[PDB]
């Protein structure tokens, strides 16, 4: 039961429940000490610090805290303002550093003991990229909050130099989480292809009032580059029509996955929910998976190294460890199947950019998989069903044919009479006795109704598009 | 819905359903008459004390500088900002309120006098 | 002990002092415009760089100026997207069919 110390930090509500990424740093060492398929002589343990949100300074200063303990490796906060610190003091002592939130990438640093499971945005995007010409759209349109989203969408943001699309760009107010301004210029706009960028509880939040605003047609194709989307309570919407596509890192098909998702939530859903916010209450979010399986990725590596000590680092005592020049190696070299399957470390840059990401959609029962992707092989998606679920082409040996009309005054009225009826029996004139006697002379199974336009269908010389019944047809 | 305010050296004007929120798809002018060597004073009474950062479509409160959509244009106000008194010798005040489909607001309220 | 710094170029070098200083009360100079992080409550520093979140506004009166109806930018490393986004956001109302490249 080799003794070692994992440095701990966590940005923290310093009150309430327990820090979700710090549950879950717990959880993963206690099956690290209950389960001797891993560390037969080893036993983990642990210090935690906490620190304020956005604040380098008493970061570094905790970081040589526990630095003065000595600890294997530092697994820095969530973001950038504390991560870059934490970064070269990591590298400064030799000491590796974990980290688990995309941050800003510095231009040019130098250094080389840290990585960052979460997959890159560029890759992300490329996958977007990939996705979006699989649908050929022309006209999609972004909205970020943060300016560091058009850091992570670069990518796609270039996008307009090569393929042919359309894009504008538009920023979610920083406060009042109110879009009804903003969704009313899309909707005016006519924008039905939308991407977002945002922590998913604003994607859950800004979903109620696309609702609210009667946005939920089936016409718009949202995307949400927000990765657990699978956490979202779409349940008022899977009857509306549209459909959302949202990458889903953390493999659900593993037996083993779900296990730790329900015992996650006997401890996590140990601390209440919010019912307001849209959400399915206790479970996994990405960034919690993450730390998970971060925790598994360091115990590979320190399970060939015995020769690991812990030197009483002080960071004023400006010469660098001994055994993280190997160390860091061995991690750079893991490979590993966790909680999100295939983990793996590009040499280049040491961060992760080969990743199996799942395409999933709003399917009308929930949220399914529906296809699978990767950086290398491109969009691989599983064509079942497309026309038929044998495979072979295949016609509905009934008829259920529709038709569409305009009430034209000698042609299409609507049936006048006091009493109402309904169906396709409401109408009558020229063009109603007409389709009468296609059904009596071929036995048809009609719809009769309106379009919205109501009219001939006229050309949209605005994008191309057509109307009404040209549009329908 | 709209409103004859003539022959008054003072009356009060403002939307309909002025406490509540206004009413949508609302198209009423509202005309200013002033007789002849008298002089235009608007007033306008604004009930929310805040700065829009956008100046947006939708909804918008003309004037004009004489018979309304026909005349000079003045300017086209939005936001919740109280627009700042007008002072014109036109003898003329023609004015519409507008609506949009959805989204109302808390309404405006007007006050005219005439020298 | 001083009254006063005059700080770093890259960002990096940069947030770290100027969370130390606001630390302790000492007051920040600084030349290079650098990324504002949205959420710091910090108090103690200053920028002389003329921000471009006006350099861009002003870009945009030019572009208005010359009347162009494409143009395409052409920026230099990440950062710059950040420095210009101001002018990005500008086909939302007016038509400036652009590229990026
Ligand atoms: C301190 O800086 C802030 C942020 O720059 C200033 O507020 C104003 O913010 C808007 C943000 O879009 C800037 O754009 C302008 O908006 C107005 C109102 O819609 C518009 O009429 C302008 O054409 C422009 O689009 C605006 O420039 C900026 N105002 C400034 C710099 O004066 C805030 O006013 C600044 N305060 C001081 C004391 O300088
Ligand atoms: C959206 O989902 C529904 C149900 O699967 C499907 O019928 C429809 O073709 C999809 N596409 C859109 C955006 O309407
Ligand atoms: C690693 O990073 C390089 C950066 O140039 C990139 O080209 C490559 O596709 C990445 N993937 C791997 C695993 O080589
Ligand atoms: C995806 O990859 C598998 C590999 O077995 C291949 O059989 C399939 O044809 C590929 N394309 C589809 C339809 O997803």
């Amino acid at each position: 039961t080799h003794v070692l110390r994992f440095g701990g930090i966590f940005e923290y509500v310093e009150s309430g429940p327990m820090g979700a990424e710090e549950l879950a740093f717990r959880f993963a060492v206690n099956t690290i000490n209950r389960n001797r398929t891993l560390l037969p002589n080893t036993t983990l343990t642990y210090d935690t610090q906490k620190i304020n949100l956005y604040d380098s300074f008493e970061a570094s200063k905790k970081a040589c805290d526990q630095l003065s303990l000595g600890v294997a490796a530092i697994l820095g906060p969530s973001h950038s303002s504390s991560a870059n610190a934490v970064q070269s003091i990591c590298n400064a002592l030799g000491v590796p550093h974990i980290q688990t939130r995309w941050k800003h990438q510095v231009s040019d640093n130098k250094d080389s003991f840290y990585v960052s499971l979460y997959p890159d945005f560029s890759s992300l995007s490329r996958a977007i990229l990939d996705l979006v010409q699989f649908f050929k759209w022309k006209t999609v349109t972004v909205v970020y909050d943060d300016s560091t989203g058009l850091i992570r969408l670069q990518e796609l943001i270039k996008a307009p130099s090569r393929y042919n699309l359309r894009l504008k760009i538009r920023q979610l107010p920083a406060d009042t989480k109110d879009a009804k301004p903003l969704l009313k210029e899309m909707k005016r706009g006519k924008e039905f292809h939308v991407i977002f960028d945002c922590s998913h509880e604003m994607a859950a939040g800004i979903l109620k009032q696309a609702l609210a605003m009667g946005m939920m047609t089936e016409y718009y194709h949202y995307i949400f580059t927000t990765l657990d989307l699978f956490a979202l309570d779409v349940e008022p919407y899977r009857y509306s029509g549209v459909n959302m596509t949202g990458f889903r890192i953390l493999n659900t098909e593993n037996t083993q996955v779900s296990s730790i998702i329900e015992k996650w939530s006997m401890e996590r859903l140990q601390a209440p929910p919010k019912p307001d916010s849209g959400l399915l209450d206790g479970f996994m979010t990405t960034d919690a998976a993450l730390m998970y399986d971060a925790v598994h990725v360091v115990s590979v590596a320190v399970q060939q190294f015995p020769q690991m000590t812990v030197s009483s680092l002080q960071c004023n005592r400006h010469k660098p460890w001994r055994f993280g020049t190997r160390f860091m190696s061995l991690i750079k070299e893991a490979h590993w199947e966790g909680l999100t399957g295939r983990i793996t470390f590009n040499k280049t840059n040491g961060l992760r950019t080969d990743f199996d990401l799942d395409v999933i959609s709003l399917k009308e029962e929930g949220l399914e998989k529906i296809g699978t992707w990767d950086p290398a092989s491109g969009l691989n998606m599983t064509e079942s069903q497309k026309g038929k679920p044998a495979n072979i082409t295949d016609s509905l040996s009934n008829r259920s044919l529709i038709v569409t009309t305009i009430l034209e005054e000698p042609y299409v009225l609507f049936k006048k009479s006091d009493k109402p009826l309904y169906g396709n029996d409401r109408f009558e004139g020229y063009c109603i006795d007409l389709l009468r006697e296609l059904s009596t002379i071929l036995g048809f199974t009609y719809e009769i109704r309106l379009v919205e336009d109501g009219k001939y269908g006229a050309q949209d010389d605005v994008n191309g598009q057509w109307n009404g019944m040209v549009r329908e047809l | 819905c709209g409103i004859w305010v003539r022959t008054s050296n003072g009356g009060h004007f403002a939307s309909p359903n002025y406490p509540d929120s206004y009413p949508p798809n609302k198209e009423c002018i509202y005309i200013l008459e002033a007789a002849p060597r008298q002089r235009i004073e608007l007033t306008f009474d604004e009930r929310y004390y805040i700065e829009p950062s956008f100046e947006c479509r939708f909804d918008h409160l003309e004037v004009r500088d004489g018979p309304f959509g026909f005349s000079p244009l003045i300017d086209r106000y939005c936001g919740m900002k109280s627009p700042a008194l007008i002072r014109s010798t036109g003898r003329f005040m023609w004015i519409k309120f507008s609506s949009d489909e959805e989204l109302e607001g808390l309404g405006f309220r007007a006050k005219y006098s005439f020298i």
